[PDB]
């Protein structure tokens, strides 16, 4: 599955930097200050040695449910956001759609690894509407930031993988 | 814990100019939770902090920001909050937008391109620095036709065919956030706006019949002749750039040609149209291409001018006369020149016809009388025949020119004479370059009796001595031919003359020298000054009129070398011989 | 038997037409032509005897056409040979052609050298009803220029605006039915007329 | 009302000549010989004599339902006649918007003559549709020469009327 | 009451940073420092006290932290005037700065006078697990020409290709960790190396 | 009565060039009611009625038409019967279509032009005649993309982003009513495919340092650096259309500037660059415009070429001395030339220093020997000293060149010499325009002491007489100057010798003439031609060795008048000169 893993690397890596690309023109165009979190996203909780630690079954699953929560809030973001989110496409949308692509990678390399397939989990209930474009800024400074760490510790991860295999 | 706090107004557009106050209120928890009053709200207009233009005396929750004079468009005004004092926490942010509301657009103008739809134009006014959705709107008595609305503000083409025959109501809305305003409403049918496509196929036609006519012909779309088209025909000489309008009235009803008269017999011409609705409602079409044609070719209406030389042939039967005759122009060939036809008649004798497609005709005619006869013949037929009344070698000329005069004036050199009592029928001159290493290589020209001045037509050099001739042409023949010397322009001579002496003295010397070579006087030699002088002495000058050949010079120094210098004058200055030396 | 004889139909106005009939081969026996036609349908209309000329002439006139219908025609042909029958369809609307306009003239118009006035009268056998208007087609050419200059008037004159100073012109016309129903009518003869001074 | 009225003549004039010409490009790329015939059609069955006889109310009447029968008929084909007939568009549509517009400004005209305003006429039963492409070919023609005799009829009994007016 | 104290936090290596501190003014009076973090959430993770170094220096050493996280950092100077504290939010991914990379050695490429064989090793101070390796960029020119070409190598060796025949050139690297985490290192002091014959 | 009958089959397709069936079937009621059997139906191809190929025996409602090598793509074959043998009734008509199934597409390739969708083309192969809807196919292992359908069935481009680093399948469906196939699928990443845009922002510096050397540098989009993008980098002397290839090897790595060497010291050069994926995948992009720089000026190589000329002032303590020297070429001043810096050492006295930017230098020295000193200064510095020994007037000089030729050659004036014995620092060579009307305007030129064999480097004129002279220049000063007289090119004479009569006699006459002119003999006089002629006699010719001036004309007959003529010719011929009579 080495050309597997290559790939999606570099997959998460253009996915990173388009992210950052994006990240920093909505600072730029839409300067927030401090803190922008939302209890909702997921959050990374584990040391640098930790990270070396882990095994393929609970890498791989963190990742996907952390892109998957991502993915739904990205879109619920593009739909409800407002206004104000068009600023920044069709780069969100791109954003997006590789974020698909990769979740579909990811799966169809945990079935190349013949590990157990990841549990249907039950959707997510609906996320309430931001408040207003105020808070939809908000929500997109939170949410990029998150995605941004996600990505970079999922390239990590998955490169320490491939040392293993 | 809910948004820190909320920034009233929320979207604030300022009329430019204007002042603004904003507020930020925040809610009791988050300063509890923060350990802040209002206080530490900062202000930020994008990255710029405000300076603290802004007053928290409203309450402990509430801080106030006024701007004066807000200019920028749109400014992110962010409402922040120093954290513990230190940490600025974003509260709010709302994007202050300025602007004025629309002008009410004036000079509303629609226009039917033939096949598209119809186009309407409005002044949109003062810039608004705000989006403003200027919407043409159109209905008639029974129904609205769709919105078109304008990407750029200025035009919109809507999408529904033109409604031609029917009485449109049609205005622009122009709106932004500050206000919403309508133009006028313009009532108009639209076929009255239309804008034909320029006339195509555009074709011209002569008359072999009438040179002077030239038939125009086009084909209109008419929208398949829905419209009545009268046009506007102009024309021009190809090389004229002006044109020539057809009289207007002319063209006033529909029609597909026009009989174009009065043009030159044989000239090219270039012709342009544009069409209009009979009425003279709508705009004028924009011009065809050019189309151009030529009239068709014409009898030539002069003869060309015609003149004899004879060598001469003493002793001889026969002479041969050398008959020449130069083209006609253009504007008297009218057309083609396809041949020469050239008749001689001796007398009473049987005329001898010859036909030349050359400018020259040698012939061998015998020592009688003869008459010579000269017609050029175009496609169309013979011009006029020149005549020209050879005369016998014996026949001496009774009659010749007096008071014979030739000037330069304006660059060209002129020539006047008297006529003679007797009725001249034409002036013959003649002219060739005066030269010592070639030969008098002739030239002519033909004037008519009534002329008594005129300019040798041709390439006359500057600076050349041309013998000029002038002989009387009448009925039994040429007159006595008078010559004399001209110059076009003068120059110095090219070269100065040569000093030699003839005589020497004890005290005078006797200077001869030989006159410049007329091929090199550029001018008319008027004087020459003689300049001589010792290896010490002052150098005398003397004048001596063109005329001499020789001069005496007179009180010199005996057993004395003297160097002599010799420099010759025209109008326009002269040229140094070489140094002479005698003892 | 006899041939299929040769039936052609022609209408000088937009109320009644005329059919004229001859035989292909003259059968050289006594030979009756019976004519008749009908309305044309879908799937009173039945047969009509149409009216020969009393003159006995090979002619039938169909009075009060309708305009906007198809009419079928049936001449045959009976004699001891047995019967030979032309069918044929006409409409006025097709068949339609105009008499030529009469009296054309060409005036010389006053203090215009450069102009003719050119004027006509509505064929007498049209009776130029107002919903039944003809259109006019006008063609000019100096005499001996043989290229026909070509307008279309409107009503019963036109001024000629380019007449060549001096040169007589022939002038002609061709009528239609304002509509383009039928066809254009014969030229007229031509008319000669000379631009004033 | 003699504006409306020569407006009407002209719009009636516009939409023959583009009728005619639908019809010679119709019988040039589809030649069909013969009577193509709709018994659905309107039929004309007066004499020359009879139209310069009749009255206001007659005329418009028969006009109205004669154009508005052949703008169903018309929509008919667009609909169901398939593939074909876009061999003619979009001028078969042209003629149809025509001649709703028509249509519209003869109503408005018999309301300027304030003449009793047409019966609301229950709508004729669905057409059945074309038996098959060539069916609706044959239905073209039909409908199409019957249009062409309907506008000329029109256009000259609206001259005769404008007389009277 | 003595003035915030200045706070600064720099990490050498991706698991620890470390943080110094120095007063604005002195308050002229015996003075402690108390200094504490904590992490960060939505609205363990409760405030530790930071190791301050045993020699009593102004620093301490946060060991072990977390890496794609916030931290909010509390010095607070006490003495009688009062307390003064100083809050600082930290995060490594931001504040990470390599040390620069160590032996940089340039060699002379037989067979190729224009080339330049640049070798260098990781920082000691950075572990250079497979997960958290280093991207460098590299700087050369000439010893006299100040201009700089740059190149971002890929591993520790680069063969320049341009060198100037026989000209001394100077080179120098900067360190970054591949995913452009933190900033780039400064630049190693300069090596020299002359090409080949 | 439903539609009078059905074709069959309704819609055939034939497969060009093969036969094809067609059955109209009417039904008995269109029978009945018509009164026709089948015998009555007309084929109609549609206008041409089918020629009775169709045969009808089939049954009495049937007729059948054949066609043999149906070639017209689309036909409307319609049935028609002639209702009552009259009126042709249409029946029914079908559009019998013929063509070819498409042929498989072959050479499938696509492309990634940077930053727009992945554009696929193929060959479409023959012409089909009908209408097909090729459709690229394209899907991976989980979804299948959006099909891409083509306009005009050679390319088209999908409406997806390019799915980078995924293996997508894409073949090409081409269906036409005759048959439908697919091409082979193609198996690729597209990042392998893309085309990178050229690089941008391309520009050159020079180094103050190191004239030879030029820095490029460039930017490259590289899609954010996703691609390491190596490059191949061509360059060109300005004026060279020939582009010089930087070795490929080289620029194998991801860089932005590379540093171009061995460059001419100081000449404008052109840049241009292409880019490429490390790996060589993909396409080359498309060349970067041109960009241009110089290399930095240098030390000017060479001396300029130094010499001096001194007008005779005797019976003065000074001579004015005119050092003169040539600007240094491109190629040796390499740089702006600011001025010259001339040394003037007095043997032992103070060296005297001058700065001059022209060309000249006019110093009134002393009697004395000089050493003169001549130096170019550039930005950069002066280049080498030139020296040149000025010998005190009284030095004889001691050796001059021996053998010295002169002839022209390959259209150039070469002259040759024997070097002295001794060893010649360098030699200096002038020349000037021979004229008896206008001084010796000299030109010079230097050689190096290696040099015995040189072409005069200058604008020499045809015809023209050129003295010739060689000075060598030795430490000790300039030699003896030898002198010699060439002609670059001759021509016959501008004008033939004048002949006079030096005496005569009863049988003789001795005839003279003046040498022609050296402005006017063209060429070396090798030889005259004397013709001489009496009345009625024969013209006798003698030809003349150019050496002599005077000739005896021999056995003249007594009380004769003679008249003669004389030419002389060069080595391109001879000029008659005027006639000259003698009794
Ligand atoms: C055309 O007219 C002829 C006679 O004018 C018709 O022929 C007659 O047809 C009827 C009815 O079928 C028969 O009873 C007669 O015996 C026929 N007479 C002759 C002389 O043939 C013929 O049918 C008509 N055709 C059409 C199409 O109307
Ligand atoms: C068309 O035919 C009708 C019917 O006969 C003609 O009408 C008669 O014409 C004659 C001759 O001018 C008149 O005397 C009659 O009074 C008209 N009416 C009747 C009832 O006979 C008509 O003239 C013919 N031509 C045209 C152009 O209509
Ligand atoms: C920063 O740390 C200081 C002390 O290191 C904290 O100040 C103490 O806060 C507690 C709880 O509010 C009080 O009981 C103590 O009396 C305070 N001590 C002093 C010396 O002021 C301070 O609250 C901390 N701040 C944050 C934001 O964590
Ligand atoms: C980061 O801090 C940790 C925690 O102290 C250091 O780990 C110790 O490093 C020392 C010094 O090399 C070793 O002797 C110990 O064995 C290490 N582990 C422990 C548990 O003390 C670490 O070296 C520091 N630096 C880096 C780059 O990780
Ligand atoms: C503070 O002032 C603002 C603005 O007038 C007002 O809306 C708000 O209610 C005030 N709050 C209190 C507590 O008085
Ligand atoms: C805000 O707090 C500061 C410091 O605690 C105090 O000086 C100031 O008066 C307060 N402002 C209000 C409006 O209560
Ligand atoms: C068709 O009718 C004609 C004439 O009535 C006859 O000669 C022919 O045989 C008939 N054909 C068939 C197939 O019955």
């Amino acid at each position: 599955p080495r050309a597997e893993l290559d790939s999606t690397v570099l997959l998460t890596r253009s996915l990173l930097a388009d992210t950052r690309q994006l990240a920093a023109q909505l600072r730029d165009k839409f300067p927030a200050d401090g803190d922008h979190n939302l209890d909702s996203l997921p959050t990374l909780a584990m040391s640098a040695g930790a990270l070396g630690a882990l095994q393929l079954p609970g890498v791989l699953t963190r990742l996907r449910a952390d892109l998957l929560s991502y993915l739904r809030h990205v879109q619920w973001l593009r739909r409800a956001g407002g206004s104000s989110l068009k600023t920044l496409e069709p780069e969100l949308g791109t954003l997006q759609a590789r974020l698909d692509r990769l979740l579909r990678r990811l799966q169809l390399l945990m079935s190349r690894l013949a590990l157990p397939q990841p549990p249907p989990d039950p959707p997510a209930p609906p996320l309430a509407p931001p408040s207003s474009a105020w808070g939809g800024i908000r929500a997109a400074h939170a949410i990029l930031g998150g995605l941004h760490l996600t990505l970079d510790w999922a390239v990590r991860g998955l490169l320490l993988l491939k040392t293993r295999l | 814990l809910e948004p820190c706090g909320y920034i009233y107004p929320e979207f604030p557009v300022v009329q430019r100019g204007s002042n603004f106050t904003a507020i930020c209120v925040l809610k009791e928890a988050c300063l509890q939770h923060y350990y802040v009053n209002a206080s530490y709200i900062v202000w930020k207009t994008n990255h710029a902090a405000v300076p603290r233009e802004q007053v928290t005396v409203i309450n402990r929750t509430t801080s106030s920001v006024t701007f004066t004079d807000v200019v920028l468009p749109s400014v992110q005004l962010t409402c922040n909050i120093l954290s513990f004092g230190q940490i600025e926490q974003n509260v709010y942010g709302v994007t202050m937008l300025s602007g004025f509301p629309p002008d009410k657009p004036t000079n509303l103008t629609c226009i039917v391109n033939e096949g598209k739809n119809m186009l309407c134009q409005w002044d949109p006014g003062r810039e608004t620095y705000l989006e403003t959705n200027y919407t043409l709107k159109s209905e008639w008595a029974t129904e609205k036709f769709p919105d078109c609305q304008s990407k750029h503000g200025t035009s919109c083409m809507v999408s529904y065919m033109p409604t031609y025959y029917v009485n449109i109501e049609v205005w622009v809305e122009a709106e932004n956030a500050l206000g919403k305003v309508s133009s006028e409403s313009i009532n108009f049918d639209p076929v009255d706006k239309v804008k034909p496509t320029p006339p195509y196929n555009l074709s011209v036609t002569n008359s072999e019949e009438l040179s002077s006519i030239l038939k125009l012909s086009w084909v209109s779309s008419g929208l398949g002749g829905l419209l009545d088209l009268k046009s506007d025909i102009q024309y021009r000489t190809k090389d004229a750039s002006t044109w020539i309008q057809v009289p207007l009235e002319d063209t006033m009803s529909p029609r597909t040609s026009f009989t174009v008269q009065d043009l030159k017999p044989f000239t090219e011409y270039v012709f342009r149209i544009r069409s209009i609705k009979d009425s003279g409602k709508g705009y004028w079409s924009d011009w065809s291409e050019e189309a151009s044609g030529t009239t068709y070719e014409d009898r030539p209406s002069r003869p060309p001018s015609f003149w004899y030389k004879t060598n001469p042939s003493h002793g001889q039967e026969y002479r041969s006369v050398r008959l020449i005759w130069k083209a006609l122009p253009l504007s008297e060939a009218n057309g083609k020149i396809l041949d020469y036809e050239v008749i001689l008649t001796q007398s009473k004798s049987v005329s001898q016809t010859y036909t030349v497609t050359g400018t020259e005709l040698t012939v061998n005619l015998t020592n009688d009388r003869y008459v010579a006869s000269l017609a050029a013949r175009n496609k169309v037929g013979k011009s006029a025949a020149a005549v020209l009344t050879i005369p016998s070698p014996h026949v001496t000329a009774a009659y010749s020119v007096v008071n014979l005069k030739a000037f330069p004036k304006d660059n060209l050199l002129w020539v006047e004479w008297t006529p003679p009592p007797k009725p001249v029928s034409k002036y013959i001159l003649e002219w060739c370059v005066l030269s010592e290493n070639a030969p008098c290589v002739e030239d002519w020209q033909q004037e008519d009796a009534t002329v008594n001045r005129t300019h040798l037509r041709g390439r006359l050099l500057e600076s050349k001595c041309y013998q000029i001739t002038v002989t009387l042409v009448f009925a039994t023949g040429p007159g006595g031919s008078e010559s004399l010397k001209a110059y076009l322009k003068q120059a110095a001579p090219a070269r100065g003359p040569t000093v030699r002496t003839k005589k020497v003295g004890k005290n005078e010397a006797v200077l001869a020298w030989d006159q410049i070579p007329v091929d090199d006087q550029n001018g008319f030699i008027r004087n020459y000054s003689i300049s001589y002088r010792t290896s010490v002495g002052k150098e005398m000058v003397v004048h001596v009129d063109s005329s001499h050949t020789e001069y005496t010079l007179s009180s010199l120094s005996s057993d004395t070398l003297y160097m002599v210098r010799m420099a010759a004058y025209t109008d326009e200055g002269g040229k140094d011989g070489p140094e002479f030396t005698f003892t | 038997p006899p041939a299929r004889p040769v039936v052609s139909c022609q209408a000088a106005d937009y109320e009644n037409f005329s059919c004229t009939w001859s035989p292909s081969q003259i059968s050289g026996l006594p030979t009756r032509y019976l004519t008749s036609y009908r309305k044309k349908t879908v799937l009173s209309t039945g047969p009509w005897p149409c009216p020969q000329d009393p003159l006995g002439a090979a002619r039938c006139v169909v009075h009060g056409a309708e305009f906007w219908s198809q009419y079928r025609i049936n001449v045959t042909e009976v004699n001891p040979l047995g019967a030979s029958t032309r069918l044929l369809d006409v409409s006025l609307q097709s068949i339609l052609r105009p008499d030529p306009p009469q009296g054309l003239r060409v005036e010389s118009v006053p203090g215009y050298p450069r102009r003719l006035r050119a004027s006509w009268t509505y064929p007498a056998s049209w009776p130029c009803q107002p919903h039944f208007l003809l259109k006019f087609r006008l063609q000019y050419r100096p005499a001996q220029h043989p290229a026909w200059s070509t307008v279309e008037p409107a009503g019963l004159e036109e001024v000629i605006t380019d007449a060549v100073a001096g040169l007589p012109h022939a002038v002609r016309v061709s009528a239609r039915d304002f509509l383009d129903a039928g066809t254009w009518s014969t030229w007229s003869p031509e008319a000669w007329g000379t631009p004033s001074t």
